[PDB]
RNA sequence: GCCCGGAUAGCUCAGUCGGUAGAGCAGGGGAUUGAAAAUCCCCGUGUCCUUGGUUCGAUUCCGAGUCCGGGCACCA
RNA sequence: CGGGGGGAACCUGGGGAACUGAAACAUCUCAGUACCCAGAGGAGAGGAAAGAGAAAUCGACUCCCUGAGUAGCGGCGAGCG
RNA sequence: CCUGGUGUUGGCUCUUGGUCGCGCCUGCGUAGGAUAGGUGGGAGCCUGUGAACCCCCGCCUCCGGGUGGGGGGGAGGCGCC
RNA sequence: GGGGGCCUGACUGCGAGGCCUGCAAGCCGAGCAGGGGCGAAAGCCGGGCCUAGUGAACCGGUGGUCCCGUGUGGAAGGGCC
C-alpha cells in the first residue's frame, strides 16, 4: 500500500472519489503542483468517436487568450507581406517556397505548416510529399492554409493551444498556467470546452465528451466537471 | 358446463389468424389466416379439514385459495 | 411474496422474519409446512399484536425490578448467626440471606442469582452484588452477627 | 435488401503491433536415380476479388465497389 | 319449500356455414345472416354516466324522424357505413 | 408432431461463459547506450534502498531485458545534455 | 455529315393553337415571363437528325414542404411538390 513517488504527498493532495469542477481545478492544481520552476499543467481528455475512419478525425484550436511563448512550431509560407504579418504576428519557422525547397532538402523544423495562397502551391504540392502524413502539410480547413498567416501565426505567439485526437481518441491542450489565476485557469479550461464541443464530428453516438480532465506534466490528475 | 374456472368464468372463444406483416416498415399488410380456436387456464388444490381438494383454475385459484385459507 | 414467519430465521430460526420465496415455491413448499403465513392484516397485524406484547412484558418486569431495587438498595439487611467473633459454625449461604429478607423482612429473592461463590462466613457485615434483574443488580449491606 | 461466409501465382491454404511473405502439391536446373519409381538439393515462382482510406509504414486494419455460397424478410 | 314440462313470432346470450358478389378468387363477401343450443317473458333488451362534447354545454335507458350513406372501413376494389 | 419463452413446476449444490466497474501485469519488422504499445504534460527526478555497486527472491519473454519486493549502508545515479 | 473553340435550356413557369384517338393515351409548337450560353451581333438552345429504348391504379420509400392535426401546445401520423 506503499508506492515509488515522493509526489506521495501531492497524492494525498489529490483524493481520487470525485470529478469536481474547472476552477475548483484551477485552485488545488496550482496549489497540487509548483516542483522544478511552476507547474506546467494541460488537460486531456477522451470522446467517444473512432479516429479509424477519419470521418470524426478532428483538430483546430479555440482562442484560449493570454500571452505565450511556447510549444507546437509552424512554418508561415509565402511571400513578402506575409513573411511580414506571420513572421511578426508569432512565427518559429519563416519563409516561403524556398523554405519548401529547403525542406524537400533537408529542414524541417516545424509541426504544422500554415501557408498563404500565394505559395500554397508549391507548399502542398512541393512538400506535400515530404511534410506527409507527418502531419506537417497545409489543408484549407485545418488551420494551416490561407492569407491570415499573420493572424494565425500571431495567435501561435498570443495564445494558441490547438486539437488533434491521438490514435484512441483523446486530445491535449493548454487552458491555464501554474500560478494562474483559479478564475483564469478556468476560463481557458471553458475556451477549450467550447472549441472542442464544435470540433465534435457528427459521428458521435452517445456519451461524446466521456473523460473530460486536468492534469499537470509532472504532478496531479483529476477530472473536472467542465459543467460548473 | 364442468370446466369453467371456479372463482369466476374463464371457459370460452377465440377468433384468430395473421399472415405477415411489413407495415411501418416497407408497406402493407400481407393480409390474412381466417382461423379459429381454444383458450384457457390450469388445476390445483388444497384441504377443508383433513381430506379435501380445491379443483379451480390458475391466478384466481392463487389469490382465493389464499382467501379461504384466510377462512 | 411478503412470508411472515413464526418457526424461521432461514430454517427453523423462529419469529423476527419475513422473506420472499416466490408463488407456489414459498407458498406449498415452505409454508404449507407450517413455518409461517401470509401478509395480511390479520399477520402483519399479528406481528404487532405481540412485539407490542413483548415491549410491555419486558417493559414491565424492569418496573417490578424496581420497586424492589428502590425498596432493597434502601434497606440495610440484618441477621443473627451463632458462633465466636469469626466464622459462624454453619456457614452463611446468601440463600440464608434470602429466608432472611424472604419472610423475615418482607420481600423476597431467588438465591441462585446472587452474589456468594462460596459460603460466607467471616461475620459483621459485606455489602455484595446479587444481579436480580439482568442489567439491574441488587446491592445490599447485609451483617448477621453471632446474636451471641 | 439483411446478416454469416470464399476469392494471392498452375492446385490448395497461411499474419491482431501490420508494419519483413509465401508454404504443402505440380513446372525448370542438379546429385542418390546402376533402371526407372522414389528421394532429396535447389531455382523459377506471387495485388492477399476492386477501389481510395486510418496507416512513417497495415495486402491480415477503415469505408465503399465485384463474382460467388448459406439462412431470413422483398416486390405484394 | 323450488324446478323441472311446454309454447306460432317476437327476445338475450351461448356456438356458429358455403353459396352468389367481388363477371376468376385465396383478404373481402353475404354476416354475426341461415341453423344446433340454454334460457328469463309476456316481452324481455337496455336502463342514473371513470357518458357525451368542447359551448366555461349537456345531462338515465329504449324506440321513431334526421343526422351524410357524408365522417369514413378496404386485393381503398364489390362494397360496407 | 417437433420445438425457444413463460405459468403452476419447490430444495441444496459443483460449476463455466460474456459483460461493464476498478487493480494488477503487457507491447522486441529496423538505426535505436536499449523488447519506444500510443498520444499529452515535458529537465528534471529521490533518498522508510541512507545505494544503479552488490545480494537474492517474485514475475512476464523473441539470447538480451522489462518490472515488483527483502537486504546489504556511507553524496550517489539517472532522466537532462 | 467530317474537324476546332467556347457552354449548359437534356432550363422552371408555360403555352395559343393543331397531328391522330370514341376512352386514356401518345404527339407537333410560335410566342410572353424569370434565367442563363454560342456571336459583336441578324438569332439558335426548353437534348440528340428524325419514326421503336415503354407500363395505369393501388401500395409503400426517400429529398421537401412547412398545408392538416380529430379540446390546445407539439406529435405519431398525415395533404401537395
Amino acid at each position: 500500500p506503499k508506492h515509488g513517488k515522493r509526489y506521495r504527498a501531492l497524492l494525498e493532495k489529490v483524493d481520487p472519489n470525485k470529478i469536481y469542477t474547472i476552477d475548483e481545478a484551477a485552485h488545488l492544481v496550482k496549489e497540487l503542483a509548483t516542483a522544478k520552476f511552476d507547474e506546467t499543467v494541460e488537460v486531456h481528455a477522451k470522446l467517444g468517436i473512432d479516429p479509424r475512419r477519419s470521418d470524426q478525425n478532428v483538430r483546430g484550436t479555440v482562442s484560449l487568450p493570454h500571452g505565450l511563448g511556447k510549444q507546437v512550431r509552424v512554418l508561415a509560407i509565402a511571400k513578402g507581406e506575409k513573411i511580414k504579418e506571420a513572421e511578426e504576428a508569432g512565427a518559429d519557422y519563416v519563409g516561403g517556397e524556398e523554405i519548401i525547397q529547403k525542406i524537400l532538402d533537408g529542414w524541417m523544423d516545424f509541426d504544422a505548416v500554415v501557408a498563404t495562397p500565394d505559395v500554397m502551391g508549391a507548399v502542398g504540392s512541393k512538400l506535400g510529399r515530404i511534410l506527409g502524413p507527418r502531419g506537417l502539410l497545409p489543408n484549407p480547413k485545418a488551420g494551416t492554409v490561407g492569407f491570415n498567416i499573420g493572424e494565425i501565426i500571431r495567435e501561435i505567439k498570443a495564445g494558441r493551444i490547438e486539437f488533434r485526437n491521438d490514435k484512441t481518441g483523446a486530445i491535449h491542450a493548454p487552458v491555464g498556467k501554474a500560478s494562474f489565476p483559479p478564475e483564469k485557469l478556468a476560463d481557458n479550461i471553458r475556451a477549450f470546452i467550447r472549441a472542442l464541443e464544435a470540433h465534435k464530428p457528427e459521428g458521435a453516438k452517445g456519451t461524446f465528451l466521456r473523460s473530460v480532465y486536468v492534469t499537470t506534466t509532472m504532478g496531479p490528475s483529476v477530472r473536472i466537471n467542465p459543467h460548473s | 358446463m364442468k370446466e369453467g374456472i371456479h372463482p369466476k368464468l374463464v371457459p370460452a372463444r377465440i377468433i384468430c389468424g395473421c399472415g405477415n406483416v411489413i407495415e411501418t416498415y416497407s408497406t402493407k399488410p400481407e393480409i390474412y389466416v381466417e382461423v379459429c380456436s381454444k383458450c384457457h387456464p390450469f388445476y390445483t388444490g388444497q384441504q377443508r379439514f383433513v381430506d379435501t381438494e380445491g379443483r379451480v383454475e390458475r391466478f384466481q385459484r392463487r389469490y382465493g385459495d389464499s382467501y379461504r385459507k384466510g377462512r | 411474496m411478503k412470508v411472515i414467519l413464526l418457526e424461521p430465521l432461514e430454517n427453523l430460526g423462529d419469529v423476527g422474519q419475513v422473506v420472499d420465496v416466490k408463488p407456489g415455491y414459498a407458498r406449498n413448499y415452505l409454508l404449507p409446512r407450517g413455518l409461517a403465513v401470509l401478509a395480511t392484516e390479520s399477520n402483519l397485524k399479528a406481528l404487532e399484536a405481540r412485539i407490542r406484547a413483548q415491549a410491555k412484558r419486558l417493559a414491565e418486569r424492569k418496573a417490578e425490578a424496581e420497586r424492589l431495587k428502590k425498596i432493597l438498595e434502601n434497606l440495610t439487611l440484618t441477621i443473627p448467626v451463632r458462633a465466636g467473633e469469626t466464622k459462624i459454625y454453619g456457614s452463611v449461604t446468601a440463600k440464608d440471606i434470602a429466608e432472611a429478607l424472604s419472610r423475615q423482612h418482607g420481600v423476597t429473592i431467588d438465591p441462585k442469582r446472587l452474589a456468594l461463590e462460596k459460603p460466607i462466613k467471616e461475620l459483621g457485615e459485606y455489602v455484595l452484588t446479587y444481579k436480580p434483574h439482568p442489567e439491574v443488580p441488587i446491592q445490599l449491606k447485609v451483617s448477621v452477627v453471632a446474636q451471641e
